[PDB]
């Protein structure tokens, strides 16, 4: 052409390397040595491979260890070089570009064999995705039929195929990481956070974590970064020894946090929402991945600090719309009051949408742009506070 | 991921229009265009220098090395100080510098000699701004 | 005219020289140039000269060769068989 069983001694080197203080870090530099800085980003890559532990309980359960964090930030941050690199790392890996991959490509091809002249079912991208890590290009650019097969994976951790001739609900349990390209293309200062990333909040919030790439133009960064780029040019980093530990740390370590870690986990999340239990869902899933590190069968009470902090890292990204108090509400109160006043004043219960853009948008910044009035009008039309009266005009609800 | 794009926008120049039209007069008038004056190299003899130059693999002098870094943070500065819309394009990502470094590496090959001159380096930087900035025309 | 445009043409016709990081990840190594302007300007003609001189010279267009044309694609071979 051209089960892994490890010899006893280097296994001890694992037990030795685990005794080494910086393994949680020193491995990270060996995680992506080719890559420069963005270490907290490496730290996440460090966790996911060891991410989580299976709980099947007495029955059901199976929250797994599966954790999927989407990477996002400045274009050509070499964010894609990681996944290109990580793809080599995973025993079963997955990598696909956006829009070239389709939801039908993620499961159940069911094409004709065509040599035997008979249709033959084929596992999709997500099925081969099942097990090991999976990289996602242009997840923002992904089709809407896409991510839905994934939401299925996000929850059930499985893929149901009832299509064509036969019903198959198939399990896919696998790590996944999506590459994200901001529509800015720059994420830009301030702005809403989620609205900047695009994609739906239901889709966004469900992700285990979001690392947000950005460039401060450090002087003072890029030069030495270019000096790091100045490498090649010509001419403590374990390479494969971690990859066995990648395998070794899986079946041979089954950590249980016990009592101590739970106590700390609570107060943080209280300040987190001060967040989501989905974040609380990760706080356990994350730290226990750190728990999967160092051959621990019981979680350290002090990991969860930076475990929440690794969440805080994405949280420090949120300092920089639907979630701010009234917004459309005050608008709809004023839209209502405006058309009501026009109703009692004008000889009609209606007024032109153009006249609405004149009587709404112009007067103040509160007043929104025409399309958004129209959104408010739609949401009021669903309330039965208003009548469309066609595209030409706008009417108030009849008694 | 593109290192270069040449904007082809054409504004009529009566002087240039004639002179080019003159070349458009010069042929069909004859089969032989080049003159007054020049002698374009035939490909076979021209090509032979290509890979012959491609065997070189110029090694970068650190002198020009750090200087390219310097103009980079400058380009990492000025392209970002352009900010919103207009002429653009930002952000002056390292891939272009990664290429621009390769450019003098490609440019050095025509000089061969594998010494990577700084003018050889800056020669590409001259083509960088020229790829754009004709949008004022 | 446009010799400056031609000036850069010489670079991709040569390019180089790549790199070997030993990681390994090899870096291009290759020039990707685009030409933006309309109407045609006879820009298509520049590609006619370049690829001709260039070894491994391949002229193409949008439609033209597809992505299936840029990939190995299964097709039935007439006469001798099959589906090579």
């Amino acid at each position: 052409v051209s089960v892994r069983q490890i010899t006893d001694q280097d296994l001890a080197k694992i037990r030795e390397v685990a005794a080494r203080e910086d393994l949680y870090s020193l491995l990270a530099r060996s995680i992506a040595p080719s890559i420069y800085e963005l270490e907290d980003v490496k730290k996440g890559i460090l966790l996911q491979l060891f991410g989580g532990t299976n709980k099947t309980f007495t029955k059901g359960g199976r929250y797994r260890g599966d954790i999927n964090i989407l990477l996002c930030g400045d274009p050509s941050t070499s964010k894609s070089q990681i996944l290109q690199y990580v793809h080599k790392i995973t025993p079963r890996g997955v990598y696909t570009s956006g829009k070239g991959s389709s939801a039908v490509g993620l499961t159940a091809y069911i094409t004709r064999d065509v040599d035997t002249k008979q249709l033959v079912l084929e596992s999709g991208a997500l099925v081969l995705s099942d097990g090991g890590v999976c990289c996602i290009d242009e997840f923002d650019k992904m089709s809407d039929s896409t991510r839905s097969v994934l939401h299925e994976v996000m929850e059930q951790q499985t893929i149901s195929i009832a299509k064509a001739g036969i019903i198959t609900t198939l399990n896919a349990r696998s790590s996944i990481l999506a590459s994200a390209n901001p529509i800015g293309s720059r994420y830009n200062p301030n702005l809403p956070v989620t609205e900047n990333i695009d994609l739906p909040p239901p889709l966004l919030s469900r992700f285990d974590l979001v690392y947000l790439v950005l460039d401060k133009v450090d002087e003072k960064n890029d030069r030495e970064l270019a000096k790091h780029l100045t490498n090649l040019y010509l001419e403590v980093l374990p390479v494969e020894f971690l990859t066995m530990y990648i395998s070794y740390a899986k079946e041979h370590i089954h950590p249980i946090i016990t009592e101590a870690a739970k106590t700390e986990l609570v107060r943080a999340y209280v300040g987190m929402r001060k967040a989501t239990t989905r974040q609380l869902e990760s706080m356990i899933r994350l730290a226990e991945a750190h728990a999967k590190m160092k051959l621990k069968n019981v979680v350290e009470l002090e990991d969860v600090q930076e475990a929440v902090r690794l969440i805080r890292s994405a949280i420090k990204d949120y300092a920089t719309q639907t979630g701010k108090s009234v917004i459309q509400r005050k608008l709809q109160e004023d839209l209502s009051r405006e058309i009501m006043n026009v109703l009692k004043d004008q000889a009609s219960d209606s007024m032109s949408f153009n006249e609405l853009i004149k009587q709404i948008n112009e007067h103040s910044q509160d007043r929104v742009e025409s399309s958004d009035i129209q959104e408010a009008l739609s949401r009021l039309q669903q309330e039965d506070k208003v009548i469309v009266l066609g595209e030409g005009v706008r009417r108030s609800v009849r008694l | 991921r593109f290192d270069i794009l040449f904007l082809m926008l054409d504004i009529p120049s009566r002087d240039d229009d004639e002179k080019l039209a003159e070349h458009v007069t010069y042929v069909h008038m004859h089969n032989k265009q080049p003159d007054l004056d020049f002698t374009p190299v035939e490909p076979s003899k021209m090509r032979e220098y290509i890979a012959y130059a491609k065997t070189k693999r110029p090694v970068m002098s650190e002198a020009v090395n750090d200087y390219v870094v310097q103009a980079y943070i400058r380009l990492r500065q000025d392209s970002k100080r352009e900010m919103d819309s207009k002429f653009s394009f930002g952000q002056a990502t390292p891939r272009t510098l990664l290429g621009i470094i390769r450019l003098s590496q490609a440019l050095a090959k025509l000089r061969l000699a594998d010494m990577v001159d700084i003018d050889d380096v800056e020669e590409a930087l001259r083509l960088v701004r020229v790829s754009k900035e004709s949008l004022y025309q | 005219g446009n010799l400056d445009v031609k000036k850069a043409l010489l670079l991709l016709l040569v390019g180089g020289v790549d790199k070997r990081v030993g990681d390994g990840m090899k870096i291009r190594g290759d020039i990707n140039v685009c030409l933006m302007g309309d109407p045609g300007v006879a820009k298509s003609q520049l590609l006619k000269a370049i690829c001709k001189i260039s070894p491994r010279g391949v002229y193409t267009t949008g439609k033209g060769s597809s992505g299936v044309g840029l990939t190995a694609a299964v097709m039935k071979d007439p006469v001798t068989d099959e589906m090579i």
